[PDB]
C-alpha cells in the first residue's frame, strides 16, 4: 500500500495472507468470507505468462495477522488448502477480466477478535454504494513504494467514474472491473502496490453498519502514479459464480 | 451471507469506531 | 525475511 497508514488491531479481521511454503514468502492478500472459504484474485494462483500455476500444496493462508513477517503466536491461525477454484472465464491472456478465485480450507478456522468474515454484497448494496466519489478501503502488506511495511497498511480511496478509468489506460476495461484512486487535482494520494493484489476493497454500508467486500485488488500500471488508477475485480458481478462454487463444493 | 458477517469484534460489536471509517461515511452523499 | 512458522504447518 502506497501512502497509507498502519492498520489498527482488529481493523480488518477478514484480511488473509496468501503465503508460499517454499520459499517462505508473501504472495498476495485474500479475504475470509466464511469459516472455510477465502476469496482472492485468480492471478495470485494462475498466471501462465510468468509460469505461475500453484497447486493446493504449494500454499498456506495466514488469518488474523497484523505484523507482516512475525509469527503471531496465539493470534494468527495458519490453514492448509483443500481445493482451489479459478473462475472458468478468467482472462489471463488479455486483461485479467474476471480476476477472482476461491480457496476452500481443509478445516474451519475459529473466529476470534482478530479473525472474522466480511460480507458479500447483494444487488442493492452494490447499486447503492458503487458510485463515483464513494470511498472504499484497501488493506495489505505490499510494497510502500513503486520499501516493505512492518504491519498491515490501510488506505481509503474513492471510486472513479468509468470514462475516467477507461481514459487512463490502453487496457480494455470490462464491466467486471472498476477503478479507484485520487485524481492529480484532488491532491490526496494512495494506491495498492506489489503484494497487495488479491486483497479486499471494502465499504461500510451506512444502512446496516456492516462491511461489504466490493472489490478485489486486481491490477495497476505502477503504484500511486498521477493520472493512473488501481483496478479492482467487481465482486457483485461475479457473485453467481461464487455462490455456485460454494453451493456445490461447500458443506 | 453469514448472519454476523461484516461486524468486527473490536469495533462494531463493542460500538467503537476506527480512526478513518468516518471518511468513508462522509463520502456517501 | 519471514519468521519461521511452526513446522506442523509445512
Ligand atoms: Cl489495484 C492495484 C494497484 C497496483 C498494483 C501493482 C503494481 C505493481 C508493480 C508491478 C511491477 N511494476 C511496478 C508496479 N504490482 N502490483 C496491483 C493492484
Amino acid at each position: 500500500i502506497v501512502e497509507g497508514s498502519d492498520a489498527e488491531i482488529g481493523m480488518s479481521p477478514w484480511q488473509v495472507m496468501l503465503f508460499r511454503k517454499s520459499p517462505q514468502e508473501l504472495l498476495c492478500g485474500a479475504s475470509l468470507i466464511s469459516d472455510r472459504w477465502v476469496l482472492t484474485a485468480a492471478h495470485c494462483l494462475l498466471y501462465p505468462p510468468w509460469d505461475k500455476n500453484f497447486t493446493e500444496n504449494d500454499l498456506l493462508v495466514r488469518i488474523g495477522k497484523h505484523s507482516r513477517t512475525r509469527y503471531e503466536r496465539n493470534i494468527e491461525k495458519i490453514s492448509m488448502l483443500e481445493k482451489i477454484y479459478i473462475h472458468p472465464r478468467y482472462n489471463w491472456r488479455e486483461n485479467l477480466d474476471r480476476d477472482i478465485a476461491l480457496m476452500k480450507l481443509k478445516k474451519p478456522v475459529a473466529f476470534s477478535d482478530y479473525i472474522h468474515p466480511v460480507c458479500l454484497p447483494d444487488r442493492e448494496t452494490a447499486a447503492s454504494l458503487l458510485q463515483a466519489g464513494y470511498k472504499g478501503r484497501v488493506t495489505g502488506w505490499g510494497n510502500l513504494k513503486e520499501g516493505q511495511p512492518s504491519v498491515l497498511q490501510v488506505v481509503n480511496l474513492p471510486i472513479v467514474e468509468r470514462p475516467v478509468c477507461k481514459d487512463s489506460t490502453r487496457i480494455r476495461i470490462t464491466d467486471n472491473m472498476f477503478c479507484a484512486g485520487y485524481k492529480p487535482d484532488e491532491g490526496k494520494r494512495g494506491d495498492a502496490c506489489e503484494g497487495d493484489s488479491g486483497g479486499p476493497f471494502v465499504m461500510k454500508s451506512p444502512f446496516n453498519n456492516r462491511w461489504y467486500q466490493m472489490g478485489i485488488v486486481s491490477w495497476g500500471e505502477g503504484c500511486d502514479r498521477d493520472g493512473k488508477y488501481g483496478f479492482y475485480t467487481h465482486v457483485f458481478r461475479l457473485k453467481k459464480w461464487i455462490q455456485k462454487v460454494i453451493d456445490q463444493f461447500g458443506e | 451471507g453469514e448472519a454476523d458477517c461484516g461486524l468486527r469484534p473490536l469495533f462494531e460489536k463493542k460500538s467503537l469506531e476506527d480512526k478513518t471509517e468516518r471518511e468513508l461515511l462522509e463520502s456517501y452523499i | 525475511d519471514f519468521e519461521e512458522i511452526p513446522e506442523e504447518y509445512l
